[PDB]
C-alpha cells in the first residue's frame, strides 16, 4: 500500500483489532469485573458474598478466623459467620425475626375484643407488654394474681374481667 | 529405606471456619502409621493421586519440584523453582535434564534447556511438609514449616497443614521429580488415598487432633 | 453430689431428633442441589 | 382470622394460632474482592506502531 | 382460539409448551399450562 495522506475515504489506513474468545476445557479462565455495593448492618438484607447466598440480619463479631478462612458454619452446618472480602472484618449472621401470631378471644359469646401474642418476638419489632412467651398487644397488665383462665405460657395467663 | 509417619499430613479440607466441635470429612489423606519411602543425598517418581512431601535441613537443599506426565517436549508440565532470590513458578513445554539440579561462583540450574509456549509464568533444623494435589484443572498445594530439635530424621506429632496456592492450569500429571543443590566449594514421599477423618476443633479453628476411622476397631 | 439417666435420655432423644431434622436439609433425595436458589438460577421454570 | 381459620362464624374462649410473622429483607447488598487484574488493553488497542 | 399464521421452516418446535426461543421469547408464547393441538404444514406454493 503506498499510503499518502490525501487519499479518498476508502484507501486511508484502518487499524483492525479481532478478539477472539476461545473455550478448550480448562478449568476456568478470564471474566468480566463483578461490581459490588455498599454493606448495611443491623437490618435484613439478602447478602451475597462471592456466592455465599443468603439473607439476614448482619452485625459485627468477636470472632478470629484463620487468615485462609473465609466464613465460618456451627453446628447443623448453618452459616453464622462470614468474611467480606474487602474490609477483611468478620461479621455475624442472624436470621431475620419470624414467629407465630396467636389471638386471644374471651369468647365471642361475650363480646368481640381479641388481644394478640406475637411469640418470642420482641415487641420493637412489630397496651403492649413483654413478656418470656412474646409481645402481647391489647391487654393490660394488672397486678393481682387470679386462677389462670387463658394460659399464655411462662406463668402468664390472661382473662376478660371489668369489659377489657 | 522405608520409615513410619506417625499421625502425618492432615490438611485443612476447605475455607471454613469452625469452633469447638468434631467434625467428619471424606477425601484424599495420608493414612496413619504408612510406610513412607525413604531418600538420602534424585529419581522419578509417580503421583497417581496426591503427594506427601517431607523434608529436613538448616541450609537449603530441596529447591523445589517438577512436575508432569512426560518431564520433556511434546507435552505441557510444570516447574517450582527456588534460587537464592525466591520461588519461580513456571509452565511452559520444556526439556529436562534426566538427571536435572542447580550447582553452588555460586552458578547453578542445569535443570532444563528449553522453555517453549509458556502458558503460566511467575516469578518475585527445620522440617517442611507439603501436599499435593491436582483436581479438575486446579493444582492445589498445602504446606506447614515446623521447627524440628533434631537435623535430619522424621519426627512424631500433629501439625496441620494450611493451604497456599491455587493454579488454575488444565496440566495432566503422572510423574514428579525433585531439585537439589550440588557441592561444589533426607526426604520422604507418602501418597494419598481416600480416607474418612474425624477431625477435632479448636476454640480458635485449628486442627488439634484427628482420629483416622479405618486404622483398627477402637477408631 | 458425688444417676439421673432417665431424665438425661428424653432430653438427649429430643435433640437427637431435632438435629436430625435439620441436618435433611442438605440432602438432594436426586435432584441437582440442595438449594433453591441454586435450581432457581441455572434452569428455566418448566 | 380467627374466623377463617377455625371455619365458623363463632368461635369459644381460648388461644389460637392463626398466622405466621416474618420481616422481609430491606435491600438487597454484593460484596466482592476490589480490582487488581483490570487487564490493560492500553498496549494493543494504544501502540504506536 | 384459533391462532393462524405462518413462520419460518425451523421454529416449529417453538410452539410448544414451555420453551426459550428468538420466536418465543419475543413473537409468539404459550404457557407452560397448555391444553390443546398445535397444527402445521408446509407453504411456499401458495
Ligand atoms: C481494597 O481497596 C480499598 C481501596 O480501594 C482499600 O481501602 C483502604 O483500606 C485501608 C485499611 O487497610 C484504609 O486505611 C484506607 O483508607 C482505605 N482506602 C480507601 C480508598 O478505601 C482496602 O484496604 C483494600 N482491601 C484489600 C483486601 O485489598
Ligand atoms: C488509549 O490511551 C488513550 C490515552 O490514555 C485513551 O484516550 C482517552 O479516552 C478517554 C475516553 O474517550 C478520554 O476521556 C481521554 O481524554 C483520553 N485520553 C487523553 C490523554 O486525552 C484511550 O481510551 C486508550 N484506548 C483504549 C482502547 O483504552
Ligand atoms: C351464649 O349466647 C346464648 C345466646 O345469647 C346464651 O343463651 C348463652 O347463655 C351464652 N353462653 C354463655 C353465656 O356461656
Ligand atoms: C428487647 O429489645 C430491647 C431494646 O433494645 C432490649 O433492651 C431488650 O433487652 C430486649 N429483650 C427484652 C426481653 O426486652
Ligand atoms: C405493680 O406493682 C409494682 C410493685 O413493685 C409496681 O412497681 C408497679 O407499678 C405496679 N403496676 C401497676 C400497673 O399497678
Ligand atoms: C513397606 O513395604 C515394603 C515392601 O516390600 C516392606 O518391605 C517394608 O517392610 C514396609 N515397611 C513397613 C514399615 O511396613
Ligand atoms: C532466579 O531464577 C529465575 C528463574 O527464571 C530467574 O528469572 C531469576 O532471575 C533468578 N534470580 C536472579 C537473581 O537472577
Ligand atoms: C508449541 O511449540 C511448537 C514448537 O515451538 C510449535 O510448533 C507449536 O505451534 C506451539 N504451540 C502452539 C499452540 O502454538
Ligand atoms: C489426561 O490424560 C488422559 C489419558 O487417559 C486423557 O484422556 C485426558 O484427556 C487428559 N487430560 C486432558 C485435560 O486432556
Ligand atoms: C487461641 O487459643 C488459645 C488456647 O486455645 C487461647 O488461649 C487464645 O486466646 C486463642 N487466641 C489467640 C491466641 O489469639
Amino acid at each position: 500500500y503506498g499510503f499518502q495522506p490525501t487519499n479518498g475515504v476508502g484507501y486511508q489506513p484502518y487499524r483492525v483489532v479481532v478478539l477472539s474468545f476461545e473455550l478448550l476445557h480448562a478449568p476456568a479462565t478470564v471474566c468480566g469485573p463483578k461490581k459490588s455495593t455498599n454493606l448495611v448492618k443491623n437490618k435484613c438484607v439478602n447478602f451475597n458474598f462471592n456466592g455465599l447466598t443468603g439473607t439476614g440480619v448482619l452485625t459485627e463479631s468477636n470472632k478470629k478466623f484463620l487468615p485462609f478462612q473465609q466464613f465460618g458454619r456451627d453446628i447443623a452446618d448453618t452459616t453464622d459467620a462470614v468474611r467480606d472480602p474487602q474490609t477483611l472484618e468478620i461479621l455475624d449472621i442472624t436470621p431475620c425475626s419470624f414467629g407465630g401470631v396467636s389471638v386471644i378471644t374471651p369468647g365471642t359469646n361475650t363480646s368481640n375484643q381479641v388481644a394478640v401474642l406475637y411469640q418470642d418476638v420482641n415487641c420493637t419489632e412489630v397496651n403492649v407488654f413483654q413478656t418470656r412467651a412474646g409481645c402481647l398487644i391489647g391487654a393490660e397488665h394488672v397486678n393481682n394474681s387470679y386462677e389462670c383462665d387463658i394460659p399464655i405460657g411462662a406463668g402468664i395467663c390472661a382473662s376478660y374481667q371489668t369489659q377489657s | 529405606a522405608y520409615t513410619n509417619s506417625f499421625t502425618r499430613g492432615v490438611y485443612y479440607p476447605d475455607k471454613v471456619f469452625r469452633s469447638s466441635v468434631l467434625h467428619s470429612t471424606q477425601d484424599l489423606f495420608l493414612p496413619f502409621f504408612s510406610n513412607v519411602t525413604w531418600f538420602h543425598a534424585n529419581p522419578v517418581l509417580p503421583f497417581n493421586d496426591g503427594v506427601y512431601f517431607a523434608s529436613t535441613e538448616k541450609s537449603n537443599i530441596i529447591r523445589g519440584w517438577i512436575f508432569g506426565t512426560t518431564l520433556d517436549s511434546k507435552t505441557q508440565s510444570l516447574l517450582i523453582v527456588n534460587n537464592a532470590t525466591n520461588v519461580v513458578i513456571k509452565v511452559c513445554e520444556f526439556q529436562f535434564c534426566n538427571d536435572p539440579f542447580l550447582g553452588v561462583m555460586e552458578s547453578e540450574f542445569r535443570v532444563y534447556s528449553s522453555a517453549n509456549n509458556c502458558t503460566f509464568e511467575y516469578v518475585s533444623k527445620n522440617l517442611r511438609e507439603f501436599v499435593f494435589k491436582n483436581i479438575d484443572g486446579y493444582f492445589k498445594i498445602y504446606s506447614k514449616h515446623t521447627p524440628i530439635n533434631l537435623v535430619r530424621d522424621l519426627p512424631q506429632g500433629f501439625s496441620a497443614l494450611e493451604p497456599l496456592v491455587d493454579l488454575p492450569i488444565g496440566i495432566n500429571i503422572t510423574r514428579f521429580q525433585t531439585l537439589l543443590a550440588l557441592h561444589r566449594s533426607a526426604y520422604y514421599v507418602g501418597y494419598l488415598q481416600p480416607r474418612t477423618f474425624l477431625l477435632k476443633y479448636n476454640e480458635n479453628g485449628t486442627i488439634t487432633d484427628a482420629v483416622d476411622c479405618a486404622l483398627d476397631p477402637l477408631s | 453430689s458425688s444417676a439421673l439417666g432417665k431424665l438425661q435420655d428424653v432430653v438427649n432423644q429430643n435433640a437427637q431428633a431435632l438435629n436430625t431434622l435439620v441436618k435433611q436439609l442438605s440432602s438432594n433425595f436426586g435432584a441437582i442441589s440442595s438449594v433453591l436458589n441454586d435450581i432457581l438460577s441455572r434452569l428455566d421454570p418448566p | 382470622e380467627t374466623k377463617c381459620t377455625l371455619k365458623s362464624f363463632t368461635v369459644e374462649k381460648g388461644i389460637y394460632q392463626t398466622s405466621n410473622f416474618r420481616v422481609q429483607p430491606t435491600e438487597s447488598i454484593v460484596r466482592f474482592p476490589n480490582i487488581t487484574n483490570l487487564c490493560p488493553f492500553g498496549e494493543v488497542f494504544n501502540a504506536t506502531r | 382460539y384459533a391462532d393462524s399464521f405462518v413462520i419460518r421452516g425451523d421454529e416449529v418446535r417453538q410452539i410448544a409448551p414451555g420453551q426459550t426461543g428468538k420466536i418465543a421469547d419475543y413473537n409468539y408464547k404459550l404457557p407452560d399450562d397448555f391444553t390443546g393441538c398445535v397444527i402445521a404444514w408446509n407453504s411456499n406454493n401458495l
